[PDB]
RNA sequence: GGAUGACCCCAGGCGGUAGGGGAGCGUUCCCGAUGCCGAUGAAGGCCGACCCGCGAGGGCGGCUGGAGGUAAGGGAAGUGC
RNA sequence: GUGGAGCCUGGGAGUGAGGGCGCGAGCGAUAACGUCCGCGUCCGAGCGCGGGAACAACCGAGACCGCCAGCUAAGGCCCCC
RNA sequence: CGUGAGGGAAAGGUGAAAAGAACCCCGGGAGGGGAGUGAAAUAGAGCCUGAAACCGUGGGCUUACAAGCAGUCACGGCCCCGAGGGGUUGUGGCGUGCCUAUUGAAGCAUGAGCCGGCGACUCACGGUCGUGGGCGAGCUUAAGCCGUUGAGGCGGAGGC
């Protein structure tokens, strides 16, 4: 009600009109005034601990490895940059595109082949995260990024 | 995000109003008069669904004291030489069986002569 | 021939092919059970002293069903106080097979 | 078959109206239109207006017979009102509502 | 005089019971003997200008 | 099983003999048969009692001194509008009313009660013009 | 009892203002969702004496409407007059 | 004496205008639907139920829901009833 | 609106496409009835949807001897849909509106004409308990920096 446009001015007086009291129009009681405890610009982010992090990267890995849904391959044979290519590479790795699949590889050719695919996430290894590891059915890796994944939950 | 009323109101109101029809003037037109009225009707059905266990028992009471006045006996001793005879039918069945089966209702009044 | 039974703490004028709602029984949808008989009328007048020693009803339990909701509501004026409660009575069906008087 | 007219926006407050068009509500055409002549209200000059364009729609568009004409229905709903101001003593305005109407008029066929 | 004013607002029952004195009563009329229009008794006819079996004005 | 509803019977008229007997105590009875509460069938919102003639109404009689000492009351609703009427100068003005006040008192406020009321019938004098419903005499 | 909220049986408590606690319903929005329901008809509206729920509610059916809506499970609030 | 008993630690209160009645006193006039304490009680919060013609606190009695079943309480049983 | 400084509104939506209704009919016109357009015209421009108060027309039941917080319980009559149910209500029983404020209100104490929509316990930082997890003689980072472009990591100054 102090930030809305209108005049402070009270709008009639208090007393012997017959009316309800009131003070300016801004009042959050008028149609058009302020609005009570509305929200305001809000920061939600908060500092969850990193051994909470780190943990629950390593647990997210390990639930996809328990299913049997962690591949690692050593390289994409001829995949550079078509998303054709690609496409070929993932059917004779078994990747038919019946479950989504997160690719990380710090390949950059490999992502830009894959990412247009809708069942693709592809992520550099610097970026594994548990909520993308979460979102897709199968966790595709580097032994590169493996690596760098190892680094990170030591 | 913004929550405003919507359709949630609406339809609070014409559940309430739907409950009130055949109400006099507002109290099946306005939400707040049906509301009203509904509040003394659901005390009014609870109050007298209790109450009408006695006015039916009154009824048969009533009815029965005529019948054993046929024969000579009033209500209260009636009971009483049910009790004694040791006999259970309820004062229902017995305000049925004095209009519907006056013969063995004549018999029921013997019983409770004789058995004082 | 008429019986008056009581089942469900409760007495009831019965005849052969009469169907009844009493209480709730704990009885398998098409078995038959036995009630027990206060008085037996129409040819002959038999007196319970309360229950008559010989005799029974059989009635076949058609099935069970819950009745038709009553709304028990309650209100306190100036207190806001208000309840609602939805009842809806059990109850078994019965057919009334033969007075075995 | 029926034959109808409708007067929109007719600039008259409907209650006035509808004590004239109770007047002529079942009557056969004929009864109507003299009743309406001797009306000494105003609604008779907008009723008598529906009422023969309705007969007219009748005979020319629906292939009835003027001769069998009555009112078969008649009613009066009330338009969007024209808010007014009326000055009043000591500097207060009053609102005037000048009501308006929408006169209907439906006439079937008397048969025999 | 203190501004007498109405206590509670008149159910739709009660004004519409006050109104049952409201109907119209029809205009009566009779048939004008000379060119048999319909027009109120005892008035100089409109549609032929005949009255008493004569001619009173031009119509 | 609900409770037996009578459907619409034949009412019983019935003649009463008022001489000598006690004014109130007369009256509590023949309210009773208006309400039809000695039948086996009696239901409380229907007229299914009897129709009562009663003779010899200006025979009633009274114990204490209640002939000068008992005042009817009739308020006419204009200032000073209170008439008092002793039990001796209505007998001897308007008889009937001595008992139809007394019966009238006992019935049920309401339009069954006085519904009721209507199917009394009091006269003043042995006779009655009732013949043609062939009332049955009851000792009461 | 059986082992654990699986359901059953027995027993007992269950008036309530200020007020304490518990369990739920619904509204707007996010993940779920490159999905799924949808012109063979979304949302909203109007009916229903039907079904489920103690209840707040949720279904289902007929009519209207004519292009949107959004599950199990969770998240956040301009959340119910 | 196993009770919605008690004790300990801690989280959240609300209340700090009471009122009638019985008994015990003071004040008042061996006045007040008066006033001020004490013991108890009910209403407050049981303006839910029966009785008392009607009626918060008098008598009866602590309303989980349903029944066209039965026994009682105070109070009643000539008619209204 | 105010002399003036100054105050300060309301008001969005046809349809896919104007195909925005030639022409005829009643009417002075407005308006309408036909024709015609459209998948649709209670999409016809006073145009999507079209609630509620409020006002009509038609129909069912009901009402002029009756005592009323307007209901509720019972029974009966009539009407409707097909051992049942829906509507209506004649009679009988019972029955002191809602909210607020109070020791105490139907109260002749407050507020409310009615309807629809707006309308009041929040957020930041700190604190104190409780609780779900992580780690444990340790626990934890802040500003920043690098990365990302809804990816996270680094950073031990400092705090307990
Ligand atoms: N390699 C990456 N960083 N990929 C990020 C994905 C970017 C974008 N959201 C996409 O799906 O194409
Ligand atoms: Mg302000
Ligand atoms: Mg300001
Ligand atoms: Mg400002
Ligand atoms: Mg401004
Ligand atoms: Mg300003
Ligand atoms: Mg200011
Ligand atoms: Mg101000
Ligand atoms: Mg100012
Ligand atoms: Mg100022
Ligand atoms: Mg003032
Ligand atoms: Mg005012
Ligand atoms: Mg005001
Ligand atoms: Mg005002
Ligand atoms: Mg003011
Ligand atoms: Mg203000
Ligand atoms: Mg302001
Ligand atoms: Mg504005
Ligand atoms: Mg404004
Ligand atoms: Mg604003
Ligand atoms: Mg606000
Ligand atoms: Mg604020
Ligand atoms: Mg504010
Ligand atoms: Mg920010
Ligand atoms: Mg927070
Ligand atoms: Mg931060
Ligand atoms: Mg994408
Ligand atoms: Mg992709
Ligand atoms: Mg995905
Ligand atoms: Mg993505
Ligand atoms: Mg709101
Ligand atoms: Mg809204
Ligand atoms: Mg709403
Ligand atoms: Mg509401
Ligand atoms: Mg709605
Ligand atoms: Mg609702
Ligand atoms: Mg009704
Ligand atoms: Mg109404
Ligand atoms: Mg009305
Ligand atoms: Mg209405
Ligand atoms: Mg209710
Ligand atoms: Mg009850
Ligand atoms: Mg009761
Ligand atoms: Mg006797
Ligand atoms: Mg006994
Ligand atoms: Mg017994
Ligand atoms: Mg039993
Ligand atoms: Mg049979
Ligand atoms: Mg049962
Ligand atoms: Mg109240
Ligand atoms: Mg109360
Ligand atoms: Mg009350
Ligand atoms: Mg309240
Ligand atoms: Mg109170
Ligand atoms: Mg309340
Ligand atoms: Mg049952
Ligand atoms: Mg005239
Ligand atoms: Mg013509
Ligand atoms: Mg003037
Ligand atoms: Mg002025
Ligand atoms: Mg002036
Ligand atoms: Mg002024
Ligand atoms: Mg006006
Ligand atoms: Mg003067
Ligand atoms: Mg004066
Ligand atoms: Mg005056
Ligand atoms: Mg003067
Ligand atoms: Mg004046
Ligand atoms: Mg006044
Ligand atoms: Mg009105
Ligand atoms: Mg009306
Ligand atoms: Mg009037
Ligand atoms: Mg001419
Ligand atoms: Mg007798
Ligand atoms: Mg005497
Ligand atoms: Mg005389
Ligand atoms: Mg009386
Ligand atoms: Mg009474
Ligand atoms: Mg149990
Ligand atoms: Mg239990
Ligand atoms: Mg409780
Ligand atoms: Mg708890
Ligand atoms: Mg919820
Ligand atoms: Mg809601
Ligand atoms: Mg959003
Ligand atoms: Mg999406
Ligand atoms: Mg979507
Ligand atoms: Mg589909
Ligand atoms: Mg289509
Ligand atoms: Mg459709
Ligand atoms: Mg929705
Ligand atoms: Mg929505
Ligand atoms: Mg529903
Ligand atoms: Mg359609
Ligand atoms: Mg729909
Ligand atoms: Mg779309
Ligand atoms: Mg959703
Ligand atoms: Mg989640
Ligand atoms: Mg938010
Ligand atoms: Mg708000
Ligand atoms: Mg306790
Ligand atoms: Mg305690
Ligand atoms: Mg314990
Ligand atoms: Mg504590
Ligand atoms: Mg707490
Ligand atoms: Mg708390
Ligand atoms: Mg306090
Ligand atoms: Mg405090
Ligand atoms: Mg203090
Ligand atoms: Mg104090
Ligand atoms: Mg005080
Ligand atoms: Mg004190
Ligand atoms: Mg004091
Ligand atoms: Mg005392
Ligand atoms: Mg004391
Ligand atoms: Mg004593
Ligand atoms: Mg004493
Ligand atoms: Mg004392
Ligand atoms: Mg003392
Ligand atoms: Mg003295
Ligand atoms: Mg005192
Ligand atoms: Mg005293
Ligand atoms: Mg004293
Ligand atoms: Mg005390
Ligand atoms: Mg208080
Ligand atoms: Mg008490
Ligand atoms: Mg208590
Ligand atoms: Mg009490
Ligand atoms: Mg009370
Ligand atoms: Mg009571
Ligand atoms: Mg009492
Ligand atoms: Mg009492
Ligand atoms: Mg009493
Ligand atoms: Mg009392
Ligand atoms: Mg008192
Ligand atoms: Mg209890
Ligand atoms: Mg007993
Ligand atoms: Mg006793
Ligand atoms: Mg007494
Ligand atoms: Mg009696
Ligand atoms: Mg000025
Ligand atoms: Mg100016
Ligand atoms: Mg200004
Ligand atoms: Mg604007
Ligand atoms: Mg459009
Ligand atoms: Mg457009
Ligand atoms: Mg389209
Ligand atoms: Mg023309
Ligand atoms: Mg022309
Ligand atoms: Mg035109
Ligand atoms: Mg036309
Ligand atoms: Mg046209
Ligand atoms: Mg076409
Ligand atoms: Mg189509
Ligand atoms: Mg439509
Ligand atoms: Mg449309
Ligand atoms: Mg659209
Ligand atoms: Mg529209
Ligand atoms: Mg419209
Ligand atoms: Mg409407
Ligand atoms: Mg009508
Ligand atoms: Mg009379
Ligand atoms: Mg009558
Ligand atoms: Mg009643
Ligand atoms: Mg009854
Ligand atoms: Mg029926
Ligand atoms: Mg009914
Ligand atoms: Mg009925
Ligand atoms: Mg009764
Ligand atoms: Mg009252
Ligand atoms: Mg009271
Ligand atoms: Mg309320
Ligand atoms: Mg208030
Ligand atoms: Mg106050
Ligand atoms: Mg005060
Ligand atoms: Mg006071
Ligand atoms: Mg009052
Ligand atoms: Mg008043
Ligand atoms: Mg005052
Ligand atoms: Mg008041
Ligand atoms: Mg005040
Ligand atoms: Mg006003
Ligand atoms: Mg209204
Ligand atoms: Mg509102
Ligand atoms: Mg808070
Ligand atoms: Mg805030
Ligand atoms: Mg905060
Ligand atoms: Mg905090
Ligand atoms: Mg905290
Ligand atoms: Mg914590
Ligand atoms: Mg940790
Ligand atoms: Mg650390
Ligand atoms: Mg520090
Ligand atoms: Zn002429």
């Amino acid at each position: 009600r102090g930030e809305v446009a209108y005049s402070g001015r009270k709008i009639w007086p208090q007393k012997h009109t017959g009316r309800a009291r009131h003070g300016d129009i801004g009042a959050p009681i008028f149609v058009g005034g302020g609005v009570v405890f509305g929200p305001k610009p809000r920061d939600y982010s908060y500092t969850l601990p990193k051994k909470v992090r780190k943990k629950g990267l390593a647990m997210a890995v390990a639930d996809r490895a328990r299913e049997g849904k962690l591949l690692l391959v050593e390289a994409f044979a001829g995949v550079n940059g078509k998303t054709k290519e690609f496409l070929a590479w993932a059917k004779e790795a078994g990747l038919d595109g019946s479950e989504s699949v997160l690719l990380v590889t710090g390949n950059e050719l490999v992502r830009r082949a894959a990412r247009n695919l809708p069942w693709v996430v592809t992520l550099a290894p610097e970026g594994l995260n548990v909520y993308d590891i979460v979102r897709t059915e199968r966790l595709v890796m580097d032994l590169d990024a493996w690596e760098v994944f190892q680094n990170r939950i030591g | 995000p913004r929550a405003k009323t919507g359709v949630v109101r609406r339809r609070k109101h014409k559940k309430i109003l739907k409950l009130a029809k055949g109400y006099w003037g507002l109290r099946s037109k306005s939400f707040r008069k049906a509301r009203e009225t509904l509040f003394a009707a659901g005390n009014y059905a609870y109050a007298h669904r209790k109450r009408r266990k006695r006015d039916f028992r009154r009824l048969w009471i009533v009815r029965i004291n005529a019948a054993c006045r046929q024969h000579g006996l009033n209500y209260s001793t009636f009971i009483h030489g049910l009790k004694k005879a040791g006999i259970e039918v309820d004062r229902k069945n017995l305000a049925d069986l004095a209009v519907r089966e006056p013969q063995v209702f004549a018999e029921l009044v013997e019983r409770a002569k004789a058995a004082q | 021939m008429f019986a008056i039974v009581k089942t469900g703490g409760k007495q009831y004028r019965v005849e052969p092919g009469l169907k009844l709602r009493v209480e709730k029984l704990d009885a398998e949808p098409g078995a038959t059970v036995e009630l027990p008989v206060l008085l037996l009328g129409g040819e002959k007048t038999v007196v319970g002293t309360p229950v008559v020693e010989g005799a029974s009803v059989v009635a076949e339990v058609l099935g069970h069903g819950r009745g038709k909701k009553i709304l028990v509501s309650k209100f306190k004026a100036k207190v806001q106080y208000r309840r609602k409660k939805g009842h809806r009575q059990p109850y078994t069906e019965l057919l009334i097979k033969e007075i075995r008087g | 078959m029926e034959a109808k007219a409708i007067a929109r926006y007719v600039r008259i407050s409907p209650r006035k109206v509808r004590l004239v068009v109770d007047l002529i509500r079942g009557k056969s055409l004929e009864e109507a239109r003299n009743i309406l002549r001797y009306t000494n209200k105003r609604g008779a000059y907008f009723v008598a207006k529906v009422l023969e364009s309705a007969a007219a729609n009748a005979v020319n568009n629906h292939d009835m017979l003027e001769d069998r004409l009555y009112v078969k229905a008649a009613y009066v709903d009330e338009g969007p009102a024209l808010k007014r101001v009326l000055p009043r003593a000591r500097g207060r305005a009053d609102i005037i509502k000048k009501r308006t109407s929408h006169i209907t008029v439906i006439l079937g066929e008397k048969h025999g | 005089a203190k501004h007498p004013v109405p206590k509670k607002k008149t159910s739709k029952a009660r004004r519409d019971a006050r109104r049952s004195h409201h109907a119209l009563t029809p205009p009566t009329l009779v048939p004008c003997p000379e060119c048999k229009a319909m027009k109120p008794p005892h008035t100089v006819c409109p549609e032929c200008g005949y009255y008493a079996g004569r001619k009173v004005l031009e119509v | 099983m609900k409770t037996y509803v009578p459907k619409q019977v034949e009412p019983r008229w019935v003649l009463i003999d008022a001489e000598g007997k006690t004014l109130g105590r007369l009256a509590t009875k023949i309210a009773t048969l208006l309400r039809g509460k000695h039948r086996p069938d009696w239901t409380p919102n229907v007229a299914m009692g009897d129709f009562v003639v009663v003779v010899n109404a200006d025979k009633i009689r009274v114990t204490g001194k209640k002939l000068e000492q008992k005042i009817y009351t009739r308020y006419s609703g204009y200032p000073g509008g209170l008439k008092k009427i002793p039990l001796e100068k209505m007998l001897a003005t308007h008889p009937e009313r001595v008992l139809e006040h007394a019966v009238k008192g006992m019935l049920p406020k309401g339009p069954l009660g006085r519904r009721l009321f209507k199917r009394l019938k009091v006269y003043a004098g042995p006779d009655h013009p009732h013949q043609a419903q062939r009332p049955e005499k009851l000792e009461v």
